[PDB]
Order: structure tokens, then C-alpha cells, then sequence
């Protein structure tokens, strides 16, 4: 098939699309977490841990 | 710290304030109530019983 | 109303110690042509003579009645609106006093007056309710009536009937066309589907010979939500020879096992007030979820009061050190002017 | 004659409950499923009861999070709480004790992330929507199916307990994420965001 | 001339055109009677009348979406239960504000009215009314079967209890003003309010004297086939047109066209310059007092709200219109 | 005005009131009685006059033992129609009889 082709290519271009703008929020989503879960977590916690 | 993180302070200067107690008590007994109102509950089911 | 009593003064808790007011029981409005026999239904539900009771034209100005529930604080007594705390003891007091008081506004001479009176009875036997007592529909203005007497006692009885709270009770007698009761034909002004209006047929013990109304039974006439329930109560003799409750009850259901066999363990009037008792379940079932829901707001509520304090702590050691590091820290943050609270 | 067509008449009678059920246990897991298989499909919108009425199950929920939740956020600042005067203060405490050669970058950094909390409010309360219409859920499941469970009232009401039961138990969880999500938001600042260039 | 200016800033400024008059009109109606079939099956134990749709749409001329269509919402209270009370009488003492005081209990206890959902103490809550009815238009009113409907996109805004009409298929957008109130007065005219007062006791309520205003321009009008209320048209496309007024509204220049309309001077189109530069010196006036006394009540200064600076520059931009009248044109 | 009473008695009393109440440093006892609409407190309308937001007023219901019967006043002890700084509190005391006997 040809046409189911391009309907393919359109489906290809949406998968894409889409998938970039959800690896660009990722982009800034993880280092967040690590900050706040981590990071900025345990450079208050360790005065009491210690 | 090493003015205030004793052991004998723990249960000195960690005292709660007894109005805070009682208001805090009195939601927890107005939640008891609303567990006295599973019992109410226990009534809309006895309702169906006729 | 027997096991009612507990129940609801249980069901009335459920709402005191919430905080919400409590269920209201639909008004109880009677309905019907004159002498179809409205006032005796309301006499089986209560068990006294409290009504004026009698052929052709009786009651003559609508009554407003008031049962009350007393609690353990005269075991049982009335009390009239005109008369202000005056407590009866003596029932027959109450109904001559209804009597008397119809005479004073209504008259005496098939007048009606649009002006009810109020009554309140109290019992710690009894529930809250209120119940109206209607004077019976009619087509000639005779005695002191006016010209639209018809129209006066009509928009009497819509005064009551229009409140969608209430429950209609439509008193026909047996022995008249029911296709034509003027009872459900006014029901329907308010009710024209009958949500809350029941078809009553009084007098089956003086139904025409010959014929019946299992087709007006089996809604096949007419068609009520609520059903159709027939009744047998006292003639003018009956009632002056004092027949019993029991004596009634032997003649009804005799009757009605030899008149309508099948029905007559519906017509029977413990099957309609045990039926009457259904619906004000019913009625109160209506609302168990928004008693529900209330106890499920609430709770969202105390548990965000609780949520004001956390916890109790039961750390001690980790949590001092915790408040001592927030403390310096936003401390000397507020020094260099980097502290969350700016 | 009549004798038949009574006879009929009572059957078809017999036939509004079909069954006193001697099974009881493949009885009771048919009717959970069957509840169950709705409800879901209720949640997908491909429910077998599709009664044209007020917008409900599916996207309903599709409506909250995009006519309720996105226009909410849309009305939220974003200048609001912006006092020039006020900012010019907190630059002055961003500063602090010490003299400066320029404005700190704390001045947005603290301020945007006032306005960040602000946006913590309504996402919760779209949650709270959500969980309603979850709710609302069982209301549209009780139009149908429930008649054969009128055979087991008590069951039927059992059911509906546990449903929300569950509901329940995985609300503070959803609500846990919320809020950490926007903790995420306040918990880094991204000048060098794709989207951030002045 | 300004004059000249005034009648060509009408038909240029003032007229919204008549198709879309025509369908907002349409759409009036149309919303109302969805809403009233809606608030029949969301709110059957409530005594809604029908939803009258109104406003300057109706009120003047082809107004069209310059400004919000109004809707009633006919709050039936059970005549006798309640009763109308002053603000200022409670502790909340505020005489622009009103209370609906629930009575009659020893012959009518409170869960035997419907509107007793809303009973708080003994008055009756415009805040849960406003509530559960703005909550009702917010989500539970199924937009998505009005748009089908109408051919259109219509939704609920999101401050007080308005709707937008994002656009009607036929070029047309605009805005509803749910306007939810008790019937009142049997003059049609007077109605209490839901208000959404956010200090003191938010179950207070505002009384309505719109089509009071509305009736008495018109009727002043009607007394010597005036143009009061076109002078009123005219200056409310100036506000349109004019930025500095913006803080100056359909209601300020209602207040400000009453005082005027209570006069005996040229009232035809003639003069409609004159008027208009007499308008502006009122206007100017009330704000260099920074003060403008409601008509009917004249404790309401409508400058209160304003800064005393702005106030000012207002009138000084208004100042620089009596010298340049076409300027405000 | 009633008896020997002005025409301005109300703002009299009222003024009269204001002598004490307007003063920071003072106790605010708001008493009405539990069977009128505490809504329309005169004691508390009037300590607004110099207290608007409650800070030294302390709302005061008497006669809770005469209130009428089939109402209550748990939505003003409660602050749902009357927020109180000092809070909301309810009084039972001594009839004519009672003060009598
Ligand atoms: N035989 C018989 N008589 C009945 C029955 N019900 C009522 N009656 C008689 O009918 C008459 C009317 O009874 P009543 O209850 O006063 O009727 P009512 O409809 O209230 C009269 P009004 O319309 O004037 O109020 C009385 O004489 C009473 O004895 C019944 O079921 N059977
Ligand atoms: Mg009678």
C-alpha cells in the first residue's frame, strides 16, 4: 500500500513531534527532582544526621 | 546545641502547649464523633432494614 | 408508626451530632368529596377520636395538626394555637374544641372557612408530623357557602397539596365512581403523575352490589405511583354503637377476603399502614447519602484541623535539632538578606 | 383462553427477576465483573450505557482538566503580586548587609516562586474535581445493571463502599505527587530554559 | 464641529451593528431557556422562574456585545418566610448591602423551605447560593450540548457569574452577566441581588436599581421625547474609545446622566454638543471632588474605589476635551 | 425616647458607650440576648464604631435558657455568622423569679 504509507509518514511526523516536546519537559523535569529530592534535601538534613 | 540538645531538655523544653492540645484534642474528638458516625452510618444501613 | 418511634428519634441523632437539621416529614394532606370518608382515615392514624366525623357536611374548615413527640422531661395531651399553652388532657375536649372553634370562623350553616385551625398533640408514643384535615370538595354553594365555594376549597386544599412535601391522600368512596374522584382529579393539578398522591377507597363495605373496583385496584383505570388500597371503616351506627378496632378489623378483613380474596391482604388497612410506613422509610432513605456526605465534609474538615499541628512528635532528639537548624539557619539567612521569609 | 393469556402474563412477571440464584459465588463475581467491566468502560466512555445526558465519566474529566483546570491557570497571575516598589525592597534584601555592583538574581528567583505556589492551590482542587466525577461514576453505574443487583440490595451497597474505598486510598497519593510536582517547579530555576531569552 | 462629530461618532462608535444585535438577542434567550431547563433538573426542589435576559442590548440601542447581556435568575422566596432586611440594622453594618431575614419558624421550622439550604443563623446565604450556582455553570451545565446546539462556542468565565460566547458560528462574540436575584417588587424593576460581598457577612445582598435607573432616563426621556440616554450611548463609546476612562463606567455615567437628566434644557439631537460639553463639566466636576453620589443613593460614592490622582487626571484628561471636544470623538 | 428621655437618647447612650469603648485599652463585653438575633447586635454594632474588627470585643449571648425554642445560635457561637477575635460565648443566668427565689 502507498496511501496507508503516507497516512504512516503522518503518523511518523506526530510521533516526532510529540515525543520531542515530552524529551524537552524532561529536559528540565529530572535535574529538578535530583535537586529537590536530593540535593537540596540532604544539604539541610546532614547538619542533624552528622 | 550543645546548650539546648540534652536529654533532660527533651521532655523539658519539648512541652507542648496545652491550648494547642485541647484544640488539636477537640478536632480529634469531633473526628471520634464522626467515627461514632460510622454508627450513623450503621443506622442509614439499618434504614434499608423495614 | 410502632418501631418508627426509635428508629427516627436514632435518626434524629444523626443529624444533632453533625450539626444538621433534621429530616422534615412530608406534610400529610387529605383530599376528597364530601363524606367520601377523609376524616376517619385520619382517625386509623391515630387511634382517638380527635376528628368530627358525620354524614353530608362536617368538617368545614381545614385543620392543621401538629403531632408531637415528647420526650422522658400529662403523659399525653393537646394544645390549641387560640388557646394558647392550655394542654388537653381530654381528648374529647380537642375534637368539641375543633367543633367549637369551626363555629366560631365557619359557622354553623355549611360555611367554610379558609382560616385552618392549628392543633398540636403530644404523646412520647408519637412522632413529629404534621397532618391536614380537608373540608370535601363540592359543585353548589348551599347554606353560608359562596358562589365559588367550590373554587374556595379547591385552592383550600391547593394550599396544602401544591407543596411537593407532602403525601395526598385521595379519599373516594367505594360506593362512587372512582374514575371520576374528585380527589385525584385535584391531586392531579399539583401531582399529574401521581408522585406523591395515593388512591384510597373508603366505604368498600357499602360498594354497589354487583360490581367492584379491581380494575381501579389494578390501576387498570387508573394508574397511581403510589397504588390503590381500599378501606372499610365504621358507618354512622358503627361508630355510635362504638364498634372496636378489632370488631372493624374482623369485618374488614372478612369482607375483603370475600370480596376481593387477592387484594384484600393490600386493602387491609395494617397493609396500608405499614405501607405508609414504607414511604416515610423511603422518604427518609431519600437523604442518607446527604447525611453521609456531610459526615464525609466534616471529617475533610477535622483532619485539616489536625493537619494544623502535624503530629505530636514522638522523636524528640532529630525534631529539637531539626527546629534549632531551621531556626539558625533562616537566622543567619535573614543576616545576608537570603531568607525564604522576605 | 384467558387461563393462557394470564399464564403468560405471570410468566412474563417471573421473568423481571429471572432467578433466586443457587450459584451464589459465580452469581456474585459475574455481577462484581460485570459492575467492574461498566465502570471502567464508563471511565473510558465506551460504556454499553450511553444515555444522552449531562457530560459525564469519560470526558467530563477530559472537560476538568482542560475547561476547568487549564482556564484556571490561565487566570493566574502572571504579574500578579508584582508591586515594582515591593520588588525594589526585596532586591534591597537580596542584596542584604553588604554593599552591591548589581541587582541579585535572588530578585525572580524567590518571586517567580511565589507565584509558583500559587499554582498549587487550583491543581489540587482539580484533583478534588476529578475525584468527585470518579464518584459520579458509580451515580451513572446505578441507571443500569443495579436492577439485578436490586436481587442482592445489600451487595450492591457493599460494592459502592468499596469502589470509594479505593478511591480514597489512592487519593492523598495523587495529591502527594501534586504537590511534589510543584516543589519540583520551586525547587530549581532553568535561565537557560529553551523557551527563556531576554 | 462636535456637533457633527457626535452624530457621525454615534453611527461609527456607538452602534454595534444590528446582526450581531439580532444574534446576541437570540442567543439571550437561547442560553436562558437552556439554563432554565438545566436549573429545572439540577435544581427541581428550587422555585427558579424563567431567566429574562436584558441589559443595554435591549436597554438603548444596537448595543450589541459592547457590553454584557444580563440574565435574571428568579430566586422565588416563599412569600412570608423571608423578609427584606437593611445592612446597616445588622453588626455587619453596611447600608449598601442587604439581608434576607428567614421568619415565620414557629408556624414554618427551617427544612421545610427549600431555600433553607441556604439558611445560615436566621438569614438567607447569597454566598452558597452563589456557590453551588456558579459551580453548576463552571462544570455541571453541559457546554459541549449548548455549543451543538447553538452552532457556537459558549463557556463559563472565570470571575463572578458570567458566560462568553467565544464565537458564535455567524461572526459574533460576547459576554453574559448571570445576573441571580430574588424577583423583588411586582414593578419588575427592584430585585435582591445574590451579591458577592467578600468582607464581612458574604450571605448579604445588593439591591438592584439597574432598570430603576434605566426606566427613569427613559422615562425623563419620555416626559419630552429627549435624548438623555443618547447623550448616554455617545459618552459610553467615548469610554470605550478612551482609556483614561476606564476606570469609568456604564454605571458612573448612569449616575452622571441621571443629574443631567434631571433638567429642563434643549434635549433634542441639536444640542447634543452642548449637553456634551455640559456632561463633561459634571463629570469633571465629581471628580475633581473625587466624589460621585449614586442618583438613588447618594451615601454611594462611585470615585471611592479610585485613587484621589487618578481621579484627577481623569478630569483634566476630560478638561483637555472641553477644549478639544472631537478629541474625545 | 421615652420618660424624661431626649430625642437623641439613642445617641446619648450611644456616645455615652463610645466614652468607654473607644478606648484601645478595654474589655468589650457584647451582651445581647439569646432570644433576639444576635445578627443585630446593638453591642456589637456599636463596639465596631471603635473596635471594627473585634480585637478587644468578646461576644456575650444571655438568656440562652429563654433562646426560642426550636432555634439556636450555634452558627454565631460557631463564627459562621459572627467572626469574633475574642471568640463567642454563651451566658445562662437568673430569671426575675430566680434573682427573687
Ligand atoms: N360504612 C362505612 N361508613 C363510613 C366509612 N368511612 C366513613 N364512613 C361514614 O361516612 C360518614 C363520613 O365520615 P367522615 O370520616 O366524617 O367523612 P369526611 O369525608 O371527613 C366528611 P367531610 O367531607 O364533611 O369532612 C360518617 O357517617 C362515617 O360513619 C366506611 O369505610 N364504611
Ligand atoms: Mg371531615
Amino acid at each position: 500500500s502507498a496511501r496507508e504509507q503516507r497516512d504512516c509518514e503522518v503518523i511518523e511526523r506526530l510521533i516526532k513531534s510529540y515525543f520531542l516536546i515530552v524529551r524537552k519537559n524532561i529536559q528540565d523535569s529530572v535535574p529538578k527532582a535530583v535537586m529537590h529530592f536530593l540535593v537540596n534535601h540532604v544539604k539541610d538534613t546532614l547538619q542533624s544526621e552528622l | 546545641v550543645g546548650q539546648l540538645y540534652k536529654s533532660s531538655l527533651l521532655d523539658d523544653l519539648l512541652t507542648e502547649s496545652e491550648d494547642m492540645a485541647q484544640r488539636r484534642k477537640e478536632a480529634a474528638d469531633m473526628l471520634k464523633a464522626l467515627q461514632g458516625a460510622s454508627q450513623i452510618i450503621a443506622e442509614i444501613r439499618e434504614t434499608h432494614l423495614w | 408508626m410502632e418501631a418508627l418511634i426509635p428508629v427516627i428519634n436514632k435518626l434524629q441523632d444523626v443529624f444533632n451530632t453533625v450539626g444538621a437539621d433534621i429530616i422534615q416529614l412530608p406534610q400529610i394532606v387529605v383530599v376528597g368529596t364530601q363524606s367520601s370518608g377523609k376524616s376517619s382515615v385520619l382517625e386509623s392514624l391515630v387511634g382517638r377520636d380527635l376528628l368530627p366525623r358525620g354524614t353530608g357536611i362536617v368538617t368545614r374548615r381545614p385543620l392543621i395538626l401538629q403531632l408531637v413527640h415528647v420526650s422522658q422531661e400529662a403523659e399525653e395531651w393537646g394544645k390549641f394555637l387560640h388557646t394558647k399553652n392550655k394542654l388537653y388532657t381530654d381528648f374529647d375536649e380537642i375534637r368539641q374544641e375543633i367543633e367549637n372553634e369551626t363555629e366560631r370562623i365557619s359557622g354553623n350553616n355549611k360555611g367554610v372557612s379558609p382560616e385552618p385551625i392549628h392543633l398540636k398533640i403530644f404523646s412520647p408514643n408519637v412522632v413529629n408530623l404534621t397532618l391536614v384535615d380537608l373540608p370535601g370538595m363540592t359543585k353548589v354553594p348551599v347554606g353560608d357557602q359562596p358562589k365559588d365555594i367550590e373554587l374556595q376549597i379547591r385552592e383550600l386544599i391547593l394550599r396544602f397539596i401544591s407543596n411537593p412535601n407532602s403525601i395526598i391522600l385521595a379519599v373516594t368512596a367505594a360506593n362512587t365512581d372512582m374514575a371520576t374522584s374528585e380527589a385525584l382529579k385535584i391531586s392531579r393539578e399539583v401531582d399529574p403523575d401521581g408522585r406523591r398522591t395515593l388512591a384510597v377507597i373508603t366505604k368498600l363495605d357499602l360498594m354497589d352490589a354487583g360490581t367492584d373496583a379491581m380494575d381501579v385496584l389494578m390501576g387498570r383505570v387508573i394508574p397511581v405511583k403510589l397504588g390503590i388500597i381500599g378501606v372499610v371503616n365504621r358507618s354512622q351506627l358503627d361508630i355510635n354503637n362504638k364498634k372496636s378496632v378489632t370488631d372493624s378489623i374482623r369485618d374488614e378483613y372478612a369482607f375483603l377476603q370475600k370480596k376481593y380474596p387477592s387484594l384484600a391482604n393490600r386493602n387491609g388497612t395494617k397493609y396500608l399502614a405499614r405501607t405508609l410506613n414504607r414511604l416515610l422509610m423511603h422518604h427518609i432513605r431519600d437523604c442518607l447519602p446527604e447525611l453521609k456526605t456531610r459526615i464525609n465534609v466534616l471529617a475533610a474538615q477535622y483532619q485539616s484541623l489536625l493537619n494544623s499541628y502535624g503530629e505530636p512528635v514522638d522523636d524528640k532528639s532529630a525534631t529539637l535539632l531539626q527546629l534549632i537548624t531551621k531556626f539558625a539557619t533562616e537566622y543567619c539567612n535573614t543576616i545576608e538578606g537570603t531568607a525564604k521569609y522576605i | 383462553t384467558r387461563i393462557n393469556v394470564l399464564a403468560a402474563q405471570y410468566q412474563s412477571l417471573l421473568n423481571s427477576y429471572g432467578e433466586p440464584v443457587d450459584d451464589k459465588s459465580a452469581t456474585l463475581l459475574q455481577l462484581i465483573t460485570k459492575f467492574a467491566t461498566e465502570y471502567c468502560n464508563t471511565i473510558e466512555g465506551t460504556a454499553k450505557y450511553i444515555e444522552t445526558s449531562e457530560l459525564c465519566g469519560g470526558a467530563r474529566i477530559c472537560y476538568i482538566f482542560h475547561e476547568t483546570f487549564g482556564r484556571t491557570l490561565e487566570s493566574v497571575d502572571p504579574l500578579g503580586g508584582l508591586n515594582t516598589i515591593d520588588i525594589l525592597t526585596a532586591i534591597r534584601n537580596a542584596t542584604g548587609p553588604r554593599p552591591a555592583l548589581f541587582v541579585p538574581e535572588v530578585s525572580f528567583e524567590l518571586l517567580v516562586k511565589r507565584q509558583i505556589k500559587r499554582l498549587e492551590e487550583p491543581s489540587l482542587r482539580c484533583v478534588e474535581l476529578v475525584h468527585e466525577e470518579m464518584q459520579r461514576i458509580i451515580q451513572h453505574c446505578s441507571n443500569y445493571s443495579t436492577q439485578e443487583l436490586l436481587r442482592f440490595p445489600k451487595l450492591h451497597d457493599a460494592i459502592v463502599e468499596v469502589v470509594t474505598c479505593l478511591l480514597r486510598k489512592r487519593l492523598p497519593v495523587t495529591n502527594e505527587m501534586v504537590h511534589n510536582l510543584v516543589a519540583i517547579e520551586l525547587a530549581y530555576i532553568n535561565t537557560k530554559h529553551p523557551d527563556f531569552a531576554d | 464641529t462636535l456637533q457633527e462629530r457626535l452624530l457621525a461618532f454615534e453611527r461609527d462608535r456607538v452602534t454595534i451593528p444590528a446582526a450581531q444585535v439580532a444574534l446576541a438577542k437570540q442567543l439571550a434567550g437561547d442560553i436562558a431557556l437552556e439554563l432554565q431547563a438545566y436549573f429545572r433538573s439540577k435544581f427541581p426542589e428550587l422555585p427558579f422562574g424563567a431567566f429574562v435576559p436584558g441589559g443595554p442590548l435591549y436597554d438603548g440601542l444596537q448595543a450589541g456585545a459592547a457590553d454584557h447581556v444580563r440574565l435574571l435568575v428568579p430566586l422565588v422566596l416563599e412569600p412570608g418566610l423571608w423578609s427584606l432586611v437593611p445592612g446597616v440594622d445588622t453588626v455587619a453594618r453596611d447600608p449598601r448591602c442587604w439581608a434576607v431575614r428567614r421568619t415565620q419558624l414557629e408556624f414554618c421550622p427551617r427544612g421545610s423551605s427549600p431555600w433553607d439550604r441556604f439558611l445560615v443563623g436566621g438569614y438567607l446565604s447569597s454566598r452558597v447560593l452563589l456557590e453551588l450556582l456558579r459551580k453548576a455553570l463552571a462544570a455541571s451545565v453541559n457546554w459541549p450540548a449548548i455549543g451543538s446546539l447553538l452552532g457556537c462556542l459558549i463557556r463559563p468565565s472565570m470571575a463572578s457569574e458570567e458566560l462568553l460566547l467565544e464565537v458564535q458560528h455567524e461572526r459574533l462574540e460576547l459576554t453574559v452577566a448571570v445576573l441571580v436575584a430574588v424577583p423583588g417588587v411586582d414593578a419588575d424593576d427592584r430585585l435582591l441581588l445574590a451579591w458577592p460581598l467578600e468582607g464581612l457577612a458574604g450571605n448579604l445582598w445588593l439591591q438592584d436599581l439597574y432598570p430603576v435607573e434605566a426606566a427613569r432616563l427613559r422615562a425623563l426621556d419620555d416626559h419630552d421625547a429627549g435624548t438623555r440616554r443618547r447623550l448616554l450611548l455617545l459618552l459610553c463609546a467615548v469610554c470605550r474609545g478612551c482609556s483614561a476612562l476606564g476606570q469609568l463606567g456604564r454605571g458612573h455615567l448612569t449616575q452622571v446622566v441621571l443629574r443631567l437628566g434631571e433638567d429642563n434644557v434643549d434635549w433634542t439631537e441639536e444640542a447634543l454638543g452642548e449637553r456634551f460639553l455640559q456632561a463633561l463639566e459634571l463629570l469633571i466636576g465629581s471628580l475633581e471632588q473625587a466624589s460621585l453620589p449614586c442618583h438613588f443613593n447618594p451615601s454611594v460614592n462611585l470615585f471611592s474605589s479610585l485613587r484621589e490622582e487618578e481621579i484627577d487626571d481623569i478630569g483634566y484628561a476630560l478638561y483637555s476635551g472641553l477644549q478639544e471636544p472631537e478629541g474625545l470623538l
